[PDB]
DNA sequence: CTTGACAAAAGTGTTAAATTGTGCTATACTGGGAGCTGTCACGGATGC
DNA sequence: GCATCCGTGAGTCGAGGGTAATAAGCACAATTTAACACTTTTGTCAAG
RNA sequence: UCGA
């Protein structure tokens, strides 16, 4: 019960911080909507399929 | 910039800061009224002893009091100990107090609102339901659809006009079979939104076809119960009805639980075999 | 009669507040303890903010929607829908001009 | 019959549970205690401290207080809505100092609410209760420096509001500073007025070596107390010129004044023994001879420097430690408000003395009601610790009274709640239940008093522990506080008791909360019973060791949500504590002496006792409560028979025979059924509704007031101008609903007639009045009609009109009528259900008795729960409850399995073995044999290895039976299930929440006055609120007109909801809205701040959103 | 689900365009009360009721089944909104 | 089907000299089996008068034509000294299970 | 009764610090959406049932009850512009009233609105 | 409380038109009615 | 529909009865008062 | 730049239960409002 | 202060 009930309290607080992050994410990215079919940019980025395992 | 130092102080209309007596012979009023009251009081007294040619000390002090009163009307508690009604701890809520805050006019009375044509209740499993179907309690559904049912009772004989059918439904709940069928005559083809709080994923609200059924409980399909995060320990879910054909179109098309299958988050399926189903199909 | 796509927020001059104001509320009273009617200069006064009853004038000389908008000769109220008491604002003229506390105590104080 | 398991026998019974309410309230009462011998603490403490009053001069002195008899009985106070209280007549004396005029006249103070037998106050007619509080005890404390990695920091703290927190933290430049109420100053300028000069400071300061110079300053070590008294006064309070008498009359109060500084008895005492010193009063310093002394700062600096010198015995003590934390009991809080109120009155005397006629004024003119009576009235009503009693069942209140909260005034708030208060300290143990607590944001904030846990007058909690001398159990039981316990080494109640001596050489024991294997020698103590480690409800859960802490918490918390059932039955397998429960709850009627029953009479149970005098006990049968749950006492005694003292006569709502009964024992089958039990859902046999199982009874209060309006008065009558005859039916004469009538929603309980405020009917309305000629009379119908979603018969009617005896009605109000409406609620579809093991669910589609997964005997199962919830929840207590119940159904005997003492797998399997041996016996004996379907199941059961192959189907079905599994036939088909299904008797509870209440909906109705939005909730009959995140969801779907409608048409829009309603009524499509309302309200609100907010179009030109209203 | 929803989603780029189409068309069907429909007798969506089987009063469904045939036409700024309502409310009462 | 007592306004209100309350007796009222000897009889009424210190039962009712009780040992309610009771019921024949709330 | 003072709408509620007072107060001083269509339906159905009366008497009724200029017209005035005597106007509106009373008992459309 | 910039209220899809064959050809014929006017 | 005679409804003027606003009290009174703690993270203005 | 102080937040819908508290006092002018005597319309009746 |  020592650590268990503690974990209960943990989830309890983090569930409160969840909305804290959520509502702000909404309040920032809200204006984002698909507008143009194509923005018409040459700009891009890559996506490495390989991740380095450190110390290995 | 000199407008920041204000001469004429704007006063909010009576219905915005109401004072009205409730049942029992009581009286109720806004704090903004008391704030304004003390303000104008100090102001008039000020003018009085000012034009009178009173000593500079008292005049100046009165000016200060006028400043802090104006502040009490604008933003209360922004400087020094907030003004409270005599005997009570609770500070008087001013303009700024009303605007800003968790319960402020934006976060409370603007960015979300209480709406007509809606209700809620406890949820129960849907094993007979197919997807877009949902059990909607008879009682709840009738009073929910009352404006529509009135029209369908208008067309379908039984009472001559709207008011007739209205009074017929209100007093004396006979609920003759005629109205049970007429209700379905205005129901079928239209779907109502079902919501489960908290609303996190957009899937927290899904369009479901109302099915008139006994009991006061709301039946929900077991598959989408995963998306809603809901279970039945006695969880409760909301129901709203889209009015205009436009809103109904949006509902039935893109808000439909059947038309939303994959998870908008991961792109992978959202409502899939869960719990029991998996167990049997495994066995 | 026109689409509204734009909303501006700016400072309001004292003259603007004067323009909004239908009168200066002086008497720091609400309603008489008996009549429960808005006091003469009181914060609820009908003679400025408008009638409590729709189209029914304060004193009661004008009543219906027939005569509309015309201020009466007794109480001085206007005959119009009772809804106006929601949208009609007054003003209080200060002897010594005071400051809006927002600009004073704002983090980057604007006056300062 | 009955049966009980377990070895360990409690050597002490559980002391009365209600005591911590009543007894601790008694010490602050001293009602039957003579005015002479009164303890001086509690009520007298708040008295003696507020006296005398001195300010040609006068001194008012205290004598005593009279305890008044209650003006009304506990019953009457409810019906009248009067607080249950009693006049307190205070005795004092007015003494002229110089005049030598001694005038002694006893006076009156006010009314002080008393406590009932169960420990519940009655405020405003509706009985409420005061929960206990928890905060760290006063005195001095020593913690490691939060900032400094080096030495530590001490602290000094009094009772709440009873003095400033005095902190001293050595700053590291090497120097020292002291912080009290946000400020800084060395200790060097403190002790000047404490009797320690330059030399007196540096004497034994060198015992700690390097710490001397910490306190030295040559600037202030020159000057003497009167010179340096004003010095610190220019610092802490520079709100007035630094006068020499101004530091004399100010700083004196913060310490030497016993009033504005009161350090708790517990604080004074504990800090006295922990500092290795002593203290006279409750103050920090003494004021004598114009200078001051020091009993406090010297020892606390002594100990701080000690601990920082690393000397053994002087060390940091834990903050959340239960030895460092005390409890605020009801009486303590009572005195706590009493004293401040009496202080407000104490200054009510001051200004009363300085005016009028100083020559002759009796103390009658010097004493007032208000500064006390209002202070008491403010407490019981509005204090966070004082709230509605839980009447949902006897155990509900019984537990409610034993709860401990760190919240409320004097406590903490959710904003500041950390993992420290939420956690269970190592020393909690048998003092505080580690599990029971809300699952909300209140986790660990509201706990419950553990079973054997007791709180002394000092606030420290202690648990019973039997001492042991050289592996020999001593029958002497000791109550040891947290630190006391921390000293010794306590063994376990489950230790190998060999008959008063220790058996094995490995004994489970701990120190401070640190489990260790200890020899039979070193053990000085052992706990009485493991039950002490858990609270009531938690202790009411059998096989608790097999359930996870979460689900156990949930179950024990749910036992409070329990509702009384008409046929309610005691649990088959219970911990055996249910006996004392219904007793200490005082909900049942027992025998006071050894009597004989003269008559049953389910109103009056009359018994003549051995003393020869007949004492009859009346019954409360079918009466209301706070939760609507009916309070019913069913007489269990025959027309005559002998009754020993303590033996039960009547019953209680949750009581069967004197055992606590929440729900009923039913037959559960663990197996998925047609996806209906999906996700912890519940199916139920229809046969329940026929047997009236899980059927409850609930009543509700409905009150109505007729006042005198400005337009004119009101009255309660049967006469209404437009009413139809058929509705007036059940109203007899005066216009009230008669007893046992039928009231459907919409029907009128009580008629009210009020003169309407008028004006005139509209022209169309007026012409309509002309057609029928019907005149609308002045007075119209205000009648109270029973709200929708509820209704039923009427068990009672309460009529109170002003001018009647014994009843004073509120000013300007003529009549008040209160009807009791009772309903019999039978278990419905979607109703909450649970067991003691923390398994929840609602009712999903009650299935006909026809089709049920029955057994060979043809007896259908009552529930059929879903196994899926079991492994996740990790509660096996329901599995074992079912296993024991399976044997209990046959053997016909209940079982008692205490927490952490009781039945084991072999024993239970034996019970099932016997039960099967009888069952199969009835089978073969009735002229039957093994069913072919049974063979069909036994085959595959044998193939999967569930039963040993080669054995006859007798032995196979036997090996299957004791496993808990049996053969089940599907009622729908009649062919069995492909595998065995564990079934049996499980005790299942019907929870508070029901669909009949929680259901609601709205089309059109009430709107807020401020903004035109509706009013959320069933009460106001409003619509649901659309949350910000619901809005977000709608935005995510990209439904424009849905969200638009939500924000306008159906919510605050003026003509939106109207024109919409008309469009739907006329069969059209609702037009598009214009003005949100509350947006416009927002605009004008902004304008009140002198913010000019204009709505332009596309070209930056102003558009009127107010539609030509305020344009001027 | 709504029969032909995959096809309907396939009929236009954005699903929102489809929604707008169905909405406006259902509106039109409500204005003239089904007498403007492009559907033949066997094509008329029918709701079965104990009293009798009649044409489904729901306009949205009617719009769905309508566009399913593709006998309708849609696009941005197709025709002037002016004459759009003048010859619309004319042809049908 | 249904019952009536002169001292009873509902399923709650207590009868003098009776241990069992109304609905507590009603609990045992539906547990009574009454056979109709007449195939054409859709309705009947049973009469009971029990006073003094006697324990009533099924066999204590007023016997009538075309009706008999298979369990006279079914306990109705205990009555103390002086307790007097007048009861009348009405019995109908039907199929399945119909709740009290469903039938008028 | 006069002694007591009004109660603030900002009054908190119970244990919940968030719950206010004034949000519990309904607005009855503004027409409910049902009342709009109610008064509409009345003013309509009445006008429909009015057309069955003589061109004079039908006008006289709404002139008497103020459905025209919003004000009552005394018999003297209703007769002044019609040239008829006050007594005539009286008998006219009585007769017309009962002639309405015939149709109303039949249709039962306006037999509602009985409050 | 206005139409949300996104969704079906997007300025992209909110200008969509809907016409049935007969009416479409009616207004289509109405074009040549103005060439003689 | 009309003419005259009349009760009741509604008007209009003067007055009795309340309700409401204003003023003054001269022995000498000459700087208030209540305090409340067991957050927490961060971001900016301000001070060393 | 580097410690400190002030300012702003902090989850979603519900369920309920709700409301305490006045120590200046009297004399008189100023209106306001209830009282009341009698007038002019307004509504209703009878007979034409 | 409880329900999810
Ligand atoms: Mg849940
Ligand atoms: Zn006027």
């Amino acid at each position: 019960s020592h650590g268990a009930r503690k974990g209960g309290a943990d989830t309890a607080l983090r569930t409160a911080d969840s909305g804290y992050l959520t509502r702000k994410l909404v309040d920032v990215a809200h204006e984002i909507v698909v507008r143009e079919a194509d923005c018409g940019t040459t700009n891009y980025i890559s996506v490495p399929l390989f991740q380095m395992d450190e110390v290995t | 910039p000199e407008w920041m130092i204000l001469e004429a102080v704007p006063v909010l209309p009576p219905d915005l800061r109401p004072m009205v007596q409730v049942d029992g012979g009581r009286f109720a009023t806004s704090d903004l009224n008391d704030l304004y009251r003390r303000l104008i009081n100090r102001n008039n007294r000020l003018k009085k002893l000012l034009a009178q040619g009173a000593p500079e000390i008292i005049i100046r002090n009165e000016k200060r009091m006028l400043q802090e009163a104006v502040d009490a009307v604008i933003d209360n508690g922004r400087r020094g100990s907030p003004v409270t009604n005599p005997g009570s701890e609770r500070p008087l809520r001013s303009l700024t107090d009303i605007l800003s805050g968790k319960q402020g006019r934006f976060r409370q009375n603007l960015l979300g609102k209480r709406v007509d044509y809606s209700g809620r209740s406890v949820i129960v499993v849907g094993p007979q339901l197919k997807l877009h179907q949902c059990g909607l309690p008879k009682r709840m559904a009738l009073e929910l659809f009352k404006p529509f049912l009135l029209k369908k009772m208008e067309e379908k004989a039984f009472a001559p006009n709207v008011k007739a059918a209205r009074r017929m439904l209100e007093r004396q709940r006979d609920i003759k079979d005629e109205v049970w069928d007429a209700l379905e005559e205005v129901i079928h083809g239209k779907v109502v939104l079902l919501n489960r709080a908290p609303t996190l994923h957009r899937l927290g609200i899904q369009a479901f076809q109302p099915v008139l059924v006994e009991g006061q409980s709301i039946q929900l399909h077991p598959l989408v119960c995963e998306a809603f995060n809901a279970d039945f320990d006695g969880d409760q879910m909301a129901v709203h009805v889209p009015l205009s054909s436009f809103a109904q179109a949006e509902a039935r098309i893109q808000m439909l639980s059947a038309h939303n299958l994959l998870s908008p988050a991961s792109g992978e399926p959202l409502a899939k075999p869960s719990r029991d189903i998996i167990l049997g199909l495994y066995y | 009669k026109k689409e509204v796509r734009k909303v501006r927020i700016a400072l309001a001059s004292p003259e603007k507040i004067r323009s909004w104001s239908y009168g200066e509320v002086e008497k720091p009273e609400t309603i008489n303890y008996r009549t429960l009617k808005p006091e003469r200069d009181g914060l609820f006064d009908e003679r400025i903010f408008g009638p409590i009853k729709d189209y029914e004038c304060a004193c009661g000389k004008y009543k219906r929607q027939r005569f509309e908008g015309k201020v009466c000769e007794r109480c001085g109220v206007e005959v119009t829908r009772s809804i106006v008491r929601r949208y009609r604002m007054g003003h209080i003229e200060l002897a010594t001009p005071a400051a809006h506390i927002w600009f004073v105590k704002d983090v980057p104080s604007k006056i300062g | 019959e009955i049966k009980r398991f377990g070895r360990i026998r409690e050597v002490i019974p559980l002391p009365p549970l209600t005591e911590i309410q009543v007894e601790s309230y008694k010490k602050a009462l001293q009602a039957d205690v003579p005015p002479e011998k009164r303890e001086n603490v509690g009520i007298q403490a708040a008295f003696k401290e507020t006296f005398p009053i001195e300010e040609g001069g006068l001194v008012l002195d205290f004598l005593e207080y009279r305890i008044g008899d209650p003006p009304f009985s506990q019953d009457e106070c409810r019906e009248k809505d009067l607080t249950y209280q009693a006049p307190l007549y205070a005795r004092l004396q007015l003494i002229h100092k110089d005049t030598g005029l001694i005038k002694e006249d006893e006076v009156f103070l006010g009314h002080l609410p008393l406590m009932t037998e169960d420990g519940s106050f009655i405020i405003n007619g509706a009985d409420r209760v005061i929960v206990s509080q928890i905060h760290r005890s006063p005195g001095v404390y020593f913690t490691p420096d939060p900032a400094r990695p080096g030495r530590y920091i001490a602290s000094i703290i009094p009772l709440p509001k009873r003095g400033p927190w005095i902190d001293l933290e050595v700053e590291a430049s090497g120097v020292v500073t002291m912080k009290v109420n946000k400020r800084k100053f060395p200790l060097v300028l403190l002790l000047r007025v404490l009797g320690y000069d330059q030399e007196t400071l540096v004497r034994e300061l060198s015992a700690y070596g390097d710490l001397v110079q910490g306190l030295l300053d040559e600037a202030v070590l020159a000057m003497r107390p009167e010179e340096a008294m004003v010095r610190l006064f220019t610092l802490l309070r520079p709100g007035d010129p630094p006068k020499k008498d101004k530091a004399l009359a100010y700083l004196f109060g913060l310490l030497a004044d016993p009033k504005r500084y009161d350090l708790g008895e517990a604080g004074r005492y504990k800090a006295e023994e922990k500092l290795g010193v002593g203290l006279s009063g409750r103050t920090l310093v003494r004021f004598e001879d114009g200078e001051f002394k020091d009993e406090v700062f010297l020892p606390t600096l002594r100990y701080l420097f000690a601990l920082t010198a690393g000397v053994p015995g002087h060390e940091v003590d834990d903050i959340d430690h239960l030895g460092n934390r005390r409890i605020r009991t009801v009486g303590e809080l009572m005195a706590d408000q009493f004293r401040v109120g009496l202080a407000r009155l104490a200054r009510g005397v001051r200004e009363r003395m300085v005016m009028g006629s100083p020559d002759t004024l009796t103390p009658a003119k010097l004493v007032n009601s208000r500064p006390l009576e209002a202070a008491l009235r403010e407490f019981f009503s509005r204090s966070q610790l004082s709230q509605f009693k839980d009447e949902t069942n006897p155990l509900s209140s019984l537990r409610h009274k034993r709860r401990i909260s760190a919240l409320g005034p004097g406590g903490l708030t959710r904003e500041r709640a950390g993992f420290d208060v939420r956690d269970v300290h190592r020393t909690h143990y048998g003092r505080i239940c580690p599990v029971e607590t809300p699952e909300g944001a209140n986790i660990g904030l509201i706990t419950s008093l553990a079973a054997y846990a007791r709180v002394d007058a000092l606030g420290f909690i202690r648990t019973p522990y039997r001492r042991v001398k050289n592996g020999v159990v001593t029958e002497e039981v000791v109550y040891m506080t947290a630190s006391e316990e921390d000293r010794y080494t306590i063994a376990q109640a489950n230790t190998p008791l060999e008959g008063d001596r220790i058996a094995t050489d490995r004994v489970v024991a701990r120190r401070r909360g640190e489990p260790v294997i200890v020899a039979p020698e070193e053990v000085e103590f052992m706990d009485v019973s493991p039950k002490q480690v858990f609270s009531l409800n938690t202790n009411l859960i059998p096989f608790l060791e097999h359930d996870d802490a979460n689900r156990a918490l949930m179950g024990s918390n749910m036992q409070t949500q329990a509702v009384p059932l008409i046929r309610a039955q005691a649990p088959v397998v219970m911990t055996g504590l249910e006996e004392r429960v219904v007793r200490d709850s005082l909900a049942a009627l027992y025998a006071e002496e050894d009597g004989e029953v003269v008559k049953v009479d389910g109103t009056r149970i009359a018994v003549r006792y051995e003393d020869g005098r007949l004492v009859e006990h009346p019954l409360r049968r079918y009466a209301r409560s706070n939760q609507g749950t009916a309070f019913d006492q069913r007489p269990r005694v025959r027309v005559g028979q002998r009754v020993k003292k303590g033996d039960l006569l009547a019953d209680g709502p949750a009581s069967e025979e004197g055992f606590l009964a929440l729900g009923q024992n039913v037959l559960v089958a663990i197996m998925p059924f047609d996806g209906y039990n999906f996700e912890d859902a519940i199916v139920i046999s229809e046969e329940l509704l026929k047997r009236d199982f899980y059927t409850s009874i609930h009543i509700e209060r409905y009150e109505i007031e007729a006042r005198d309006t400005k337009l004119g008065p009101e009255r309660i009558t049967r006469d209404i101008p437009h009413l139809s005859e058929a509705a007036l039916r059940d109203l007899d004469e005066e216009g009230i609903v008669r007893i046992g009538a039928e009231v459907k929603p919409g029907d009128i309980l009580v008629g009210r007639t009020s003169f309407k405020g008028e004006q005139e009917p509209s022209p169309e309305e007026r012409l309509l009045r002309s057609i029928f000629g019907e005149k609308a009379r002045d007075v119209k119908d205000t009648s109270l009609r029973v709200p929708p979603g509820e209704g039923g018969i009427v068990v009672g009617r309460l009529r109170l009109r002003r001018g009647d005896p014994g009843v004073e009605l509120k000013p300007g109000v003529r009549e008040v009528v209160r009807v009791f409406v009772a309903q019999k609620r039978k278990l419905q579809v979607g109703d909450k259900l649970a067991n003691r093991h923390g398994n929840k669910g609602v009712v999903a589609k009650i299935l006909p008795v026809e089709d049920m997964p029955h057994l060979p005997d043809g007896t259908p199962v009552d529930v059929i729960l879903n196994p899926l919830g079991v492994p996740s929840r990790m509660n096996l207590g329901q599995i074992l409850e079912t296993h024991l119940g399976l044997a209990g159904y046959f053997l016909g005997q209940r079982y008692i399995s205490p927490v952490f003492d009781g039945a084991t797998e072999p024993e239970i399997k034996e019970l099932l073995a016997e039960a099967f041996n009888l069952y199969f016996g009835k089978r073969q004996g009735e002229g039957f044999g093994v069913d072919k379907r049974e063979k069909e199941v036994l085959a595959r059961a044998e193939k999967l290895g569930l039963v040993s192959p080669g054995k006859s189907p007798e032995e196979q079905l036997k090996e299957l039976f004791d496993l808990g599994k049996v053969v089940l036939y599907d009622g729908r088909t009649g062919e069995p299930f492909e595998g065995p299904i564990v079934v049996g008797q499980m005790f299942i509870m019907k929870l508070y929440h029901m669909v009949e209440d929680k259901m609601h909906a709205r089309s059109t109705g009430p709107y807020s006055l401020i903004t035109q939005q509706p009013l959320g909730g069933k009460a106001q009959f409003g619509g649901q609120r659309f949350g910000e995140m619901e809005v977000w969801a709608l935005e995510a779907y990209g439904a424009a007109h849905t969200l638009q409608e939500m924000l306008t048409i159906k919510s605050d829009d003026i003509e939106g909801r109207n024109a919409a309603y008309q469009a739907i009524i006329k069969g059209e499509d609702v037009p598009e809205p214009s003005v949100p309302e509350s947006f416009r309200v927002l605009v004008k609100e902004l304008q009140a701040l002198a913010l000019d907010v204009q709505t332009l179009d596309e070209k930056d030109n102003p558009v009127d959103i107010f539609e030509g209203l305020a344009s001027k | 689900a709504e029969p032909g929803i995959d096809k309907l989603f396939g009929m236009v780029d954005s699903k929102y365009r489809l929604t707008v189409v169905v909405a406006k068309r259902a509106q039109q069907l409500l204005r003239h009360r089904f007498k403007n429909t492009v559907l033949e007798p066997e094509e008329r969506p029918k709701m079965r009721t104990l009293e009798g089987l009649y044409d489904d009063p729901n306009a949205v469904t009617w719009a769905m089944k309508e566009l399913l045939t593709g006998r309708l036409f849609f696009g941005e700024n197709l025709v002037p909104e002016d004459r759009l309502q003048k010859e619309m409310e004319r042809l049908y009462p | 089907t249904s019952v009536y007592i002169e001292d009873v306004l509902h399923e709650f209100s207590t009868i003098p000299g009776v241990k069992e309350d109304v609905v507590e007796i009603i609990l045992n009222l539906k547990e009574l089996v009454v056979r109709f000897l007449d195939p054409k009889m859709a309705s009947t009424t049973l009469i009971l008068r029990a006073e003094g210190p006697k324990e009533v039962r099924a066999g204590d009712f007023t016997p009538s034509a075309d009706v008999e009780i298979m369990n006279p040992d079914l306990h109705i309610a205990t009555l103390e000294e002086g307790g007097k009771l007048y009861m009348e019921v009405r019995v109908d024949r039907g199929v399945g299970y119909v709740p009290a709330e469903r039938h008028g | 009764k006069i002694a007591q003072e009004p109660v603030s709408l900002e009054t908190p509620i119970g244990d919940e610090k968030d719950s206010f007072y004034g949000d519990f107060i309904p607005d009855e001083n503004l027409p409910s959406p049902v009342e709009a269509a109610a008064q509409s339906l009345l003013s309509e159905e009445l006008e429909k049932a009015l057309s069955k009366l003589s061109e004079r008497e039908a006008m006289v009724l709404k002139l008497r009850k103020g459905l025209i200029d919003g004000r009552e017209h005394t018999l003297e005035e209703v007769g002044a512009y019609f040239g008829v005597t006050r007594e005539r106007i009286r008998q006219i509106e009585n007769k017309a009233l009962r002639k309405l009373k015939y149709h109303e008992s039949r249709t039962r459309k306006l037999r509602d609105f009985l409050e | 409380g206005r139409l949300i910039p996104a969704g079906t209220g997007s300025d992209f899809v909110r200008f969509t038109q809907v016409v049935d064959q007969r009416t479409l050809k009616a207004i289509e014929e109405a074009r040549k009615e103005a060439v003689e006017a």
